[PDB]
């Protein structure tokens, strides 16, 4: 529990905000890449079926 | 969450701040988890590797 | 005092053949081990001296009633000079020799389930000197070869690299290995004259020192007192 | 609230429990005596233009005559001295030297082996805890001389608690500017530059006025019983030599800048009076290591 | 090298025999030993004398 | 203007004016010589496994044969040395040793009371005063090595005046960053990391630019006349021993971390040439005290 | 980017190129041996009531019988020893004493001119460079113990690169608070109070969090081959006496606080190995200078 | 920027950690001495038309008398020598030979067993990195003689940084056409065909004109301490035999063209000094392997 407090606190060895922000920037880039890949294989209508843009977080 | 928060805190305000800090991080991770299902990519699963024929020692 | 005096593997094995299991078991109730205590060492410090009790001290301690307790009592007698309090073992088992328990199946004891790592940790192998560790490894090899666990003993030695360097070079069941062995296993011997009648800080060191200082007196007087009771038996 | 502690006082690793008996203590004392004669004989050989004094000293130490085509290593005594030094540092060291080998090396000369005939003064300053309120920053730097820098950002003066432990004999506090210090439940005196303190007299409260930072320089002296042959200059040289040679490179151990920090840190650990006896024997062995290796480099 | 039968000469006195270091006793200690019978069974090296 | 001074230079308490004649100087030298024999005999007793060398030297030191069940403290010689040490430190300490006792102990061994045969080097850095303008902050820490931290918050560059006194021989100044230093009414040189200075040259001016703080490390060396038997390592060990035993606990006295600080502080006070003579005898007395207690310990 | 460096490492001046032959090395070895006997003869003379031990020692050293009403400078040996110390410090200093005079004084005692048989430990910390980002302030203070004070005023954490050179054998890093340090292109471990590093491993990266400043104290140990008679206590005393006596005052030279700073600075220069060889001979000469001057103060 | 590095310096694998003690070192020295006698007796037997000289040498080496209708492998010494070579190469290779067998075989002849009496010169040229601008292309070919081909396709001249490490003693640079090279913060001289450089001095800059490609040939000399019996011709032959006989092939090990490449690559890795010490013992073992295998082809 002392280590659990340390990882949460401001003196944590892990910069949680930096890693969380990069995960968000990595995820929406994947959404753009996968959506564009499907737009070429099949139509835009089919792409909207399988990768909806409404659902983000 | 109360056990990590009270392990070092010396005041009641110290304790409330720790509780909110942990839940701010927890709710940030919940949003990332749902985003992973909407990017069009599969998610890896946790696994444990053990020897095929384990030895006692 | 007799067991600690043996300095060769063939002397130690010979002693275990003539010694019943009764000598490895104490009839004194003792104290529970693994206890952080404060002891008095007034030769050095005015304050109490912190220390921890262990099974491999020279004093008898309470023992468990399982087979693990009996094996630990045997090893403690070899490495420390005293056994542990295990009550009502049995007349037939107590008459058997120590080597019979370790190396023979006629005794009726089962030791296949023993974990050598757990036994070493219970005996505080980290606090044992080189001579004590070699004696303990001899008892493990004898138990391993009786049970057909030769591979487990070798694998256990691979995990513990420091124990591998001091492993005895004898194969149970082969007489040639015992004859040509050149190990030194004497915890207690005729002291170098430099030894003085002074206390030591640790519990283990003081008890070992007590055995060393009293060996000369024991050597001269043990034969007559033993014979005074042995005759007309 | 914030807590500040000295870096060298944190997490003292367990020390070895081997080669601390009377027979092994004599061997360390024998090695120190014979190593000193090696240094003196080399000086005598250089002055007299004859190698005869060095040959006798090496033969006694190494049980073999020096040879021009064989490297001068010190023999079996050097190996035994090296191995016991490894064992003293950590409990995880092998500790493989036989008792028969140790006993035979203690017969080369007659020495008592007593490690309580004298005392030595250790200068490391033990600040166990500095307790500071909010809006104040406290930093601790150094071991032989501890500099505590405190800033008061808040509106009013702040009280700062100093804990120096219960082992150090005396502590001198010097400030950049005059400051007020008093024990718990005691009136504060007029501000002055220098305070002399007894660490056993409870925690000490320091008044921190708002404004420029106040820096306190701390020096402490502790007496630890050591053998009469103890020499702090040679022990310090051996400690640095042993680290560079890799004798202290074991898993799960802590490293210190000097033998001063090593002995004080082990003293302040829980049940630390057990470790202090082993650390003194290690210091004597390092004193033998420094003299022997300087005479016979490898 | 010389073809001697049961040669009493060694190129160097062995450091280890059968995986264990050979015990070394000074002449003074060996002179005062009263347990000499147990020691000779294992073997030893005598030194500190000419 | 703001003024900053070294902590150890402030308010040197007066030293004692007793036991400074030739007869008392001989007694201190005799005690130091006999204490050295005491520590060497104890080493010889350990190596020979016989108490004869130690009993032999203790009899000369204490004029008494050691007896079991009685604590060995050094006899009357230890009583005189310990109390004379207290008198040297402070003028408030009493003088309680008779002249008959000093003369008797001074005759035990033949030796000179000369305290000016040789010299020693002391490393305390005297910073008498640092004068700074309004918008600057100056902090001085340390005695063996003095770090002066200066921060300028004003619009332009400021001048800081450094006064190192007149006693120290050389002062070496090293800066965290290159800086300019020159004497009074002298053109400033180019920025440099290090400066070698003569304190007698006069007050020194340092240009402190606006921006990051500038830290100047100061090391000093001074020469003081001492007897040939002087050993700095032994004197320093005795100083800490005398402090732990409480011999220096006198009313209205100042406490120093080292003998180097003590002797430099007394040197820079008024009539410091007369004070430094008494301090030298105290250092030799502390050397004898250090060797005496290490030979005869108490738990 | 900002660069911070140790002050004593900056701009080492060239050292002398004379008096480094075998005959000149013998002269320094003879001077140290005969000066040591001068200091020992003074103590033996005081213990007895005869000046005979000092008269014999001075006559050998100075080639002249001591007389009252004379300063007792030390003779031609004292003059020759003083001039060679001047030549060693700088290449600008003239070489005055002829080689014939050096050889004549070297024949007074039979000693070997070898200066690299033994070793010694030097504790100056060679922080060559500390590279920091834009929004960070870094300050380096000290030589024996180097304290690096760093403060981060930026939004995020900053990485600071530490370069300790390639000569130091070990470096111990102690922090005011636990910190993270790792090698280049390596993962950062958990926060630790102390680190033991080998400078040859490579540049190290320290994570500087946003908030209170972090102070890291560095201690180093470098081994340098020296003669067996080398004594660090005597060498340092002679260095101070040499600077106080004004024989290091030459145009275009760099001045140092101690001999330890002088030798580490030269080791890190261009021809480090060659420079250190001359400095070791200077160290032995300074050791002889200290012993001679303490016995004969002029 | 583009970075180019030598191929043989990439990813050195860990060496073994067994058979490095004093007794093991004596075994390799004894094997080398006995293998030299085996090949001398084989030549003598051919020239004398008698098998007596070979029978005597094989019996001492193999511990059994030579017999017809048998393989004449080499006895227990051959098996121990083959297995220790496997262990030295990789830390994954198991150690099979017991210490009792090693000690018994080490008693056949009296040898010092010291691997640091003498030195050898190794001619592999280490190019740790070459840093080039965007427009230029740099290729490195060769290990004994490295040829660096650089071409400038940009508008103006470019600066190419050469890093040769810190272990190599001397590097000689020759170019197809005269080129300009200077150290960091040093004036650039006139164009010359050849340069002699010290890698310790620092990174070197080459001016690359736009006109034609420039090829720089590099040769280096490195000194490594080896036993006096070391012979580079025999070691290199033994290394190739070891690879052909398939005792270097284990999982996760790099392969090298010569023993020169192997030893230099380990020198530049982390803990290079300790790695090189083990590689020296492997070199002497390979020298014994080549002589014994040529005497008794199996």
């Amino acid at each position: 529990h002392k280590y659990h407090h340390l990882l949460t606190s401001q003196n944590s060895p892990i910069d949680w905000n930096y890693h969380d922000e990069e995960m968000h920037k990595w995820l929406d880039s994947r959404k753009t890449t996968n959506y564009d890949a499907m737009q070429k294989k099949d139509g835009t209508v089919i792409a909207d079926i399988h990768i909806p843009k409404v659902f983000n977080d | 969450v109360i056990k990590p928060a009270a392990v070092v805190a010396g005041t009641s305000t110290e304790l409330i701040g720790n509780l909110q800090a942990i839940y701010s991080r927890l709710r940030s991770h919940s949003d990332i988890g749902f985003k992973k299902a909407t990017v069009g990519d599969v998610i890896p699963n946790s696994y444990m590797i053990k020897p095929v024929n384990s030895t006692e020692y | 005092m007799d067991v600690l005096s043996k300095g060769s593997l063939k002397e130690l094995l010979a002693h275990l053949e003539k010694t019943p299991l009764e000598e490895a078991i104490s009839y004194r109730i003792g104290t529970v081990p693994y206890q952080n205590v404060l002891i008095s060492r007034n030769e050095y410090y005015n304050q109490l001296y912190p220390d921890t009790t262990s099974l491999i001290d020279g004093v008898s301690r309470e023992g468990q009633r399982n087979v693990n307790g009996l094996i630990m009592s045997i090893i403690s007698y070899v490495v420390s000079g005293s056994g542990h309090y295990i009550p009502n073992i049995g007349f037939m088992l107590l008459r058997r020799s120590i080597l019979d328990i370790l190396t023979k199946h006629d005794t009726g004891l089962v030791t296949n389930n023993l974990n050598y790592g757990i036994i070493a940790r219970n005996l505080t192998v980290s606090k044992m000197n080189c001579e004590q560790r070699k004696r303990m490894l001899i008892c493990f090899k004898l138990l391993a070869y009786k049970d057909g666990n030769q591979n487990d003993y070798e694998i256990y030695l691979n995990q513990n690299i420091p124990l591998k360097q001091i492993a005895p070079n004898f194969i149970p069941g082969d007489m040639r290995t015992v004859i040509h062995n050149q190990d030194q296993l004497a915890i207690v011997g005729i002291p170098a004259y430099r030894l003085t009648q002074s206390t030591e800080l640790s519990i283990r060191d003081d008890n070992a020192k007590s055995y060393k200082l009293g060996y000369v007196d024991w050597y001269n007087s043990n034969s007559f007192l033993r014979e005074r009771s042995e005759f007309n038996l | 609230a914030n807590r500040a502690t000295s870096a060298f006082l944190d997490n003292p690793h367990p020390v070895g429990v081997n080669y601390v008996d009377e027979g092994s203590r004599q061997f360390v004392a024998v090695a120190e005596l014979l190593a000193s004669k090696l240094i003196d004989s080399s000086r005598e050989s250089d002055e007299s233009n004859s190698d005869v004094p060095f040959v006798q000293a090496y033969s006694k130490f190494a049980d073999d005559n020096p040879r021009h085509l064989r490297v001068k290593t010190g023999g079996k005594m050097a190996n035994a001295l090296t191995n016991v030094i490894r064992s003293y540092y950590s409990i995880n060291a092998p500790a493989i030297v036989p008792q028969v080998e140790i006993d035979r090396l203690a017969s080369k000369a007659t020495v008592s082996g007593d490690m309580y005939n004298s005392y030595a003064i250790f200068n490391s300053v033990p600040i166990v805890e500095v307790l500071s309120p909010a809006r104040t920053t406290v930093s601790i730097v150094g071991s032989d001389r501890a500099d505590v820098t405190m800033l008061n950002t808040g509106a009013g003066a702040a009280n700062i608690t100093f804990n120096f432990g219960q082992i150090a004999e005396t502590v001198i506090l010097k400030g950049s500017v005059p400051f007020q210090l008093a024990r718990l439940n005691q009136p504060m005196p007029a501000a002055r530059f220098t305070y002399k303190l007894r660490p056993l007299d409870g925690p000490f409260i320091v008044v921190l006025p708002v404004g420029n930072p106040l820096v306190i320089s701390a020096t402490a002296a502790t007496r630890i019983q050591v053998p009469l042959a103890f020499n702090k200059a040679l022990v310090e040289s051996g400690f640095q030599t042993a680290m560079n040679d890799g004798l202290f490179d074991i898993q799960n151990v802590n490293y210190y800048s000097s033998f001063d920090e090593f002995i004080i840190s082990q003293y302040h650990a829980q049940d630390g009076i057990n470790r202090v006896s082993t650390c003194v024997i290690l210091g004597l062995a390092l004193q033998a290591y420094d003299q022997m290796r300087r005479a016979l480099p490898v | 090298r010389f073809g001697f039968r049961d040669s009493p000469f060694c190129t160097s006195l062995p450091r280890t025999i059968m995986g264990n270091d050979v015990r070394r006793i000074s002449y003074n200690v060996f002179s005062m030993m009263e347990d000499i019978d147990d020691v000779i069974s294992e073997g030893f090296i005598l030194y500190d004398a000419y």
